[PDB]
DNA sequence: TTGTATTTATTGCAATTTTCGTGCCAATTTCTGG
DNA sequence: CCAGAAATTGGCACGAAAATTGCAATAAATACAA
């Protein structure tokens, strides 16, 4: 279901492997359509907490006065409207995997927040008068460079690194060149089996533009042209004329 | 005369059409039992 | 099939064979004998007439309740011959089905089998080694046993009464291993190894002498053996998947008034259901064994009784103090398939007179 | 609804209801045979759609016919004999017939 | 300001305090066994009253090993007899025979091809309890399942069905089963030429109950076309149902009336009346002594349990409560039957009960009561009302039933129309529009006045 | 009134009087048995009683 | 129904009969009063969600504190003042379709709400831990370039790249001079049983007048012309001195 | 002398839909003169 | 006798009355340890 055919990719996979049994969080960055949260989850399938729940949450999605009841939860009494006890997405997760989507975005507040509960997996409920103790391993994706903005002051440093004990980079697609045609022929087939369409491949023009494209939205930008061409295509091999889109 | 359901009926078209002959098969009782033991948690079976 | 003729053609033959098998059943034969799983006690609507979802006489298990048609009614006719209705389930077939489909139960916990516990010598005693009194005290959550025997001075198979367990653990604490129920008994068969036990034996005999020791060694590689040579294997004789006789075998009784009153297996299988249905929803709530164990011992009783009632301790019997029929008494005896239906039988083209 | 004991029996001739009174019971003293109606008794048969086939057959044969199904009690086959006895048992609060 | 705060606030709040053992009232008995069967599975400390009973069996039972000589020493007599023989020398049902078992009894004795078996067949697939074929030829054709076959073939299968016993069964509609059974009479027959010519051309006219347009058309006496018609009458319209297959349905009544010592006793069927019970075995282990979370657990439980057990006795206790109230104040229908059931309305039971019209609209759902005339619903003796002369009511069931003993009771050749039948209940005093007799004349199928008239 | 009930419908000595002729009912009610709740049983019965 | 007279509005047609077998997100661009909404009714009609609800927003009116709370609805807890749980915007458009009107106007900052929702269709409610699937197929209408304000830095690339897989564009008015007299037709005569003014069609001068006319407000300006022609009419045809509120 | 945890006691409103009776009229059945 | 001229009925609409369901956890009396 996942091509890597790139030697970066390749050696990105062989990284994976050897950090298996490694619990530490691990932080992501990349661009749009690289493929973040495909690695995310195959690091979490390789690893100890494969049948283990893997919780994804996005930090935006969250509103601001209320950001401390859904990341740690809340007891009775705490607040008018605290109803019964309830327990956060933290300890919603317990043994498995948290997957923090799009770290960049968050603000630097929300940050100065959470600097205890990563290093040492202990926190307060909103009203709780005993102590929380958990056991998470943090997955967290960003397409921002972070080490540029823990410098710019947009990011807060104390946070960099608790989640800068792993870093994995992910190159673009435009560089990938070795997975070009692979995907292209990966997604033209399923494309082709859903739709119900009678194309089975790509014609040799076709090719020499697919790999020659500035590619922008690199593997989700490639997906969409390629179910762009699909729907319209009129063939049993599509030409360079179905994706006049690119150039 | 008893419990072979399709040889009934073929026993009495064919005396109706006056050919004294039958086609035996398979007694109804026996895969009774057949299920009734499968019921028990026993593997019973027809070989080939 | 597309052609109607050799449709018509291809329902009425008969099975040819030469020879008949019989053996131990894995639980995956039994499921794969079945079309599903039964979850409900209720047999009836008594409202609509028609039988229940998931029930002994479900039609999405067992079939059609009348010919080439489905429970909600949108396939009706020959036309749509071997068809599953995206709606009710049911296929679109002959009524006669429902004499030939089983069901299963899932069992919350592991029940042995009646007939190779009471069935002299017993089976499970004799394969295992052990006095019959130790097996039963065990799989009716009277005693322990040991299943691992570990770095202590306990036995694989020593039995430990409620204050001998209970020092053993505060003493040793989780060095040993100890049990109770069936799952205790399927441990013990699942580890034990036969080659070992079948040469340990054979070099005992040729060593040591006796009259009855000699009887007792030759009736243990006798049962070792037979069991190597036959594909069965020991845990098979504990149940875990419960076969259900297809409902056309058990049919209800209908009575002047409306009455559908009640069949005996049909009220067994019950007990077992509701039994069945109790204990999976109290180990989901992670509830006291002091509970737990008195359900895994009703569910262990109400099993035996489907299988074999009364040959266990006492009888479990109707309203007018008459005990319930099982299957070994289908079975079996004077009334049973053999003497009653198979080795003579009534006759057409018959009469008498004085 | 309710079963009742009639003498109007919509798929019945007329030679097969000579034996019975206005109560749909037999006369004392008649010679039956195995067959003969005893006692004539209709059953409800159901709220049935009025589709227009069945609009047409109420139309045209009467609405009697449409509404309800023989259930009569009759001879077993082999049986002959004399009616010499007729008993009716009702419960409270039901009306009773001319025999009663 | 919008915006989702969280903050210490005093605010004053409504009393939504309600929904709680309020579902149990508008099910019927077999849902809320359901219900009770679903919280006897959730809840060990919940048990149900049974009857079965288990005894010890101790006795020895008989075998085959007892030797000859041994059956010979015994004085005893044998408790059965080995010998396959009686004293002297489970319940299962029967097999039935439908109208399609007999049609295919007829079927397997008639000299047809297997082709034609097999249309045959599926012809007698395709025909319900009452005779008639309910599916067109074409689908029968698709069925068959070759392309080698015409239609001809399939017509010619169905004319040899359409002969077999009954006369007319596998019929395509009424005029084709009254054809097929006139094939059958002798041409002795006097009037049978004109009742042939009346199904075959003229059937809407019959069924309109014209007898103008029909002897105008068909140029005929008024005696010859009685002669016609009655004849035609005496055919057999459904011949599917000489072989009947059935038996009625019941329902258990869940309040029980009668009269005794003149006065109506209202009580509930003590054989549907719902209850439970607590299991003492479990519920007796609620010590100290134990784990805290066991205590806890079983306290949890007991307390559940007893509450579903008061909401399950209070639920009885409403519902005898309404249907006895019920039965009070419609006292002159269980003694008069129909004509006399006074008008009703939720609002009247619930003052009389002092509880909402919700909780008296609840209980009476789907709830069924029996009475020495027969099985009625709670919701049956509720009904509208037409202004009566004088400032009396007249309920619309009483209307209904007036109407129709008016309609049994009048001239087959001057049927009574709406406007004579308002006239019969003015006079009494009912004061009851043209439309609203109209509507009440629909509601019980019956035809209108021109198409009740007879020859 | 169940109790009395059941003892009068359906025990095993209370039977449908013989009414074949005047002697057959004389006969039924002068009829001694061993059999019953608290008798014998035809098998185990014997041989010398 | 709906009129399409000129080449571009039967090229538009035709696409939109090709696409409806495809579940893809549509992106519609052009003007104020082109017709936008039309057309995407059209799309839900000719696609297989036609029994379906159509639920259509206009996120330019939401406020930004309960963007979330309307997105994603709340459980008793979530916050102050609430009682009772309520269904979000998605799980009301559950197993249908969900239009969006002015996709461009939408804030920077709350863009990041719709990022995952989209593709993966799994999100978690306010005060909830629960994660609920749906099939939603998203369509959206703007009059705005999307590209330039990615370009600008004022629109998220992902969530783009996540809409950009189907493309519309519906050209304004001043390049529909065949499709504007059927326009005025209809409007005329709708209008006239509308205000039973009794009015059958118009002038040469009147017709000149609106054909030489390059529109702004396009078909939604055209209709307001007509409507108070209507208003202020007496006449069986409308002329050019009704028409004085053009240039 | 009092403050807290347990045991019973709570079966009703307010929208909201569904139904009730009854008048108007257009497409069918009856009343009367050459 | 027959054609031109009068009652009949069911659909549709009107206001008004009645049956239905969505509100799902609360509050008051009572006993015990400091
Ligand atoms: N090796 C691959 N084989 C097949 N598809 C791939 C591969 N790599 C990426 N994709 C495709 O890339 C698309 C986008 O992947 P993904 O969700 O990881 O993107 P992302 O923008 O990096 O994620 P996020 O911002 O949510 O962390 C998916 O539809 C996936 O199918
Ligand atoms: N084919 C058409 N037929 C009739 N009216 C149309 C057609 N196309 C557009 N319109 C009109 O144009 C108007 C455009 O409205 P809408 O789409 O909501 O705004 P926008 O065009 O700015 O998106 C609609 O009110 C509609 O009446
Ligand atoms: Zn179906």
């Amino acid at each position: 279901e996942y091509v890597f055919e790139s030697p970066k990719m390749k050696e990105i996979l062989e990284k994976i492997k050897k950090i298996s049994c490694a619990e530490c969080p691990v932080l992501i960055t990349g661009e749009s359509g690289v493929g973040k949260e495909v690695v995310a989850r195959l690091i979490h399938k390789l690893s100890d907490r494969s049948k283990e729940p893997f919780v994804a949450l996005n930090v935006a999605s969250i509103p601001r006065d209320i950001f401390e009841a859904e990341l740690f939860g809340y007891e009775k009494g705490a607040f008018t409207g605290a109803v019964s006890s309830k327990e956060g997405f933290f300890e919603l997760a317990d043994g498995g995997t948290l997957f923090l989507d799009e770290i960049g975005e968050l603000s630097l507040e929300a940050q100065a927040k959470l600097l205890r509960v990563i290093e040492s997996g202990k926190f307060y409920r909103l009203g709780g008068r005993k102590e929380i103790e958990v056991n998470v391993r943090i997955l967290a994706a960003t397409n921002r460079n972070i080490k540029e903005l823990v410098k710019e002051g947009k990011f807060r440093e104390d946070l960099y690194y608790r989640l800068g004990v792993i870093e994995i980079e992910i190159p673009p697609l435009r560089e990938r060149k070795e997975d070009i045609i692979p995907l292209a022929n990966h997604f033209l087939k399923k494309f082709s089996r859903k739709y119900a369409k009678e194309v089975e491949g790509f014609t040799k023009s076709a090719q020499e533009l697919l790999l020659s494209y500035p590619w922008y939205g690199n593997v989700r930008e490639l997906k969409n042209v390629i179910e762009r061409a699909v729907l319209f295509s009129e063939g049993k091999f599509i030409d360079r004329g179905e994706l006049s889109c690119l150039v | 005369k008893s419990d072979d359901v399709n040889g009934r009926t073929k026993m009495y078209k064919n005396i109706v059409d006056g050919n004294h002959q039958m086609e035996p098969g398979m007694p109804e009782s026996f895969n009774v039992l057949l299920k009734e033991i499968r019921s028990l948690g026993i593997n019973i079976e027809l070989e080939d | 099939m597309k052609d109607l003729l050799k449709f018509l053609k291809a329902q009425t033959k008969t099975e040819e064979f030469d020879a008949i098998k019989i053996a131990l059943a894995s639980p995956d034969m039994i499921r794969s004998w079945s079309f599903g799983e039964v979850k409900k006690p209720e047999t009836i609507n008594y409202r609509t007439f028609k039988p229940e979802r998931d029930g002994l006489f479900c039609a999405r298990i067992f079939g059609p309740v009348k010919d080439y048609e489905c429970l909600c009614g949108k396939y009706k006719r020959l036309k749509h011959r071997g068809v599953i209705c995206e709606k009710c389930g049911v296929e679109v077939t002959q009524t006669k089905v429902r004499r030939e489909r089983m069901g299963h139960i899932e069992l919350a916990s592991p029940t042995a089998h009646i007939w190779f516990l009471k069935s002299l010598p017993s089976r499970i005693g004799l394969l295992l080694d052990m006095p019959l009194r130790d097996i039963e005290r065990v799989l009716y959550f009277e005693s322990y046993v040991v299943i691992e025997g570990g770095m202590t001075n306990l036995e694989r198979q020593q039995i430990l009464t409620e204050e001998q367990y209970l020092d053993a653990l505060e003493e040793f604490g989780d060095e040993f291993d100890a049990k109770m129920g069936a799952e205790a008994i399927q441990a013990l068969l699942k580890s034990m190894d036969l080659e070992q036990e079948c040469e340990q034996l054979r070099e005992e005999l040729n060593e040591t002498n006796s009259e009855t020791k000699r009887k007792k060694l030759t009736k243990r590689i006798k049962l070792l053996e037979a069991f190597v040579q036959s594909g069965n294997k020991p845990e098979w004789m504990i149940l875990t998947v419960l076969p259900v006789l297809p409902p056309d075998l058990r049919p209800l009784v209908p009575l002047d008034g409306g009455r559908f009153a009640t069949s005996d297996l049909n009220d067994l299988y019950r007990r077992v259901i509701n039994r069945n249905n109790r204990l999976k929803r109290l180990l989901d709530l992670a509830a006291p064994d002091i509970i737990v164990r008195n359900e895994k011992r009703m569910l262990q009783e109400a099993v035996d009784a489907l299988l074999d009632n009364g040959r266990r301790g006492r009888a479990i019997t109707g309203s007018n103090k008459r005990p319930l029929k099982s299957l070994a008494d289908m079975i079996k005896g004077k009334q049973g398939r053999f003497r009653q239906n198979l080795l003579g039988k009534r006759v057409d083209y018959s009469g008498r007179s004085v | 609804g309710p079963e009742e004991i009639t003498a109007d029996i919509p798929n019945v001739g007329e030679a097969a209801l000579s034996k019975l009174d206005e109560s749909g019971i037999v006369y004392i003293g008649a010679e039956v045979t195995g067959g003969d109606i005893l006692v004539g008794k209709v059953t409800p048969k159901g709220e049935t759609q009025l589709t227009p086939e069945e609009k047409l057959l109420r139309a045209i044969f009467g609405e009697k016919a449409s509404d309800v199904k023989d259930s009569s009690l009759r001879v077993p086959n082999g049986v002959s004999g004399t009616v010499i006895d007729v008993q009716v048992f009702t419960r409270d609060g039901v009306e009773k017939d001319k025999r009663a | 300001k919008q915006g989702l705060q969280l903050r210490l606030s005093q605010q004053l709040a409504m009393t939504p305090q309600l929904q709680q053992a309020i579902r149990l009232l508008q099910l019927s008995t077999l849902e809320l066994q359901q219900e009770l069967q679903q919280a006897l599975e959730s809840n060990p400390l919940l048990e149900q009253i049974d009857t079965h009973e288990e005894i010890d069996t101790r006795e020895t039972q008989d075998s085959e090993t007892l030797d000859t000589a041994d059956a010979l020493e015994q004085k005893e007599m044998p408790e059965e007899l080995p010998l396959d023989a009686s004293w002297d020398t489970v319940y299962q049902g029967e097999t039935t025979q439908t109208l399609q078992d007999y049609l295919m009894w007829q079927v397997e004795l008639t000299p047809f091809s297997d082709t034609d078996r097999a249309i045959a067949t599926s012809i007698v697939d395709a025909v319900d309890e009452t005779g008639y074929l309910t599916v067109p030829l074409e689908d029968i054709l698709e069925s068959i399942g070759d392309e080698e076959i015409d239609i001809d073939e399939v017509e010619a299968v169905l004319k040899r069905i359409q002969r077999f016993d009954p006369v007319g069964v596998a019929a395509k509609d009424l005029r084709d089963c009254l054809l097929i059974q006139l094939s059958q009479f002798d041409k002795t027959t006097p009037w049978l030429e004109e009742a042939r010519l009346i199904i075959s051309d003229h059937l809407d006219l019959l069924a309109n109950h014209d007898f103008r347009t029909l002897m105008r058309v068909t140029r005929l006496k008024e005696d010859v076309l009685k002669e016609a018609v009655n004849l035609i009458q005496s055919l057999d319209p459904r011949p599917g149902q000489s072989i009947q297959t059935g038996e009625p349905e019941y329902v258990i009544p869940d309040v029980l009336v009668r009269k005794h010592n003149g006065h109506w006793t209202v009580e509930l069927n003590s054989d549907s009346i719902p209850r439970l019970q607590i299991n003492q075995h479990y519920a007796s282990m609620c010590n100290n002594a134990r784990n805290d979370g066991d205590s806890q657990f079983i306290r949890s439980n007991l307390q559940d349990a007893k509450w579903l057990i008061k909401s399950l006795e209070s639920r009885n206790d409403t519902l005898l409560r309404v249907s006895r109230c019920i039965v009070e104040q419609q006292q002159a229908f269980f003694e008069q039957g129909e004509e006399y059931m006074k008008p009703m309305v939720l609002a009247d039971i619930a003052q009389a009960v002092e509880m909402h019209e919700s909780t008296i609209s609840r209980v009476t759902t789907q709830k069924y009561l029996h009475s020495p005339r027969g099985i009625f619903e709670l919701k049956y003796f509720f009904s509208s009302h037409v202004n009566t002369e004088g400032g009396g009511e007249a309920s619309s069931t009483a209307i209904r039933a007036l109407v129709k003993k008016l309609i049994a009771a009048e001239n087959p050749a001057k049927p009574l129309s709406d406007s004579k039948l308002t006239s019969l209940l003015s006079e009494q005093g009912i004061m009851v529009a043209r439309r609203t007799v109209a509507k009440y004349r629909e509601s019980l199928s019956i035809p209108p006045s021109n198409q009740r008239k007879q020859l | 009134s169940a109790a009395v009930k059941e003892f009068f419908g359906s025990s095993q000595l209370s039977q449908f009087m013989d009414q074949n002729n005047p002697l057959s009912e004389i006969t039924h009610k002068r009829r001694i048995s061993a059999l019953g709740p608290g008798g014998l049983t035809r098998e185990r019965a014997g041989f010398e009683v």
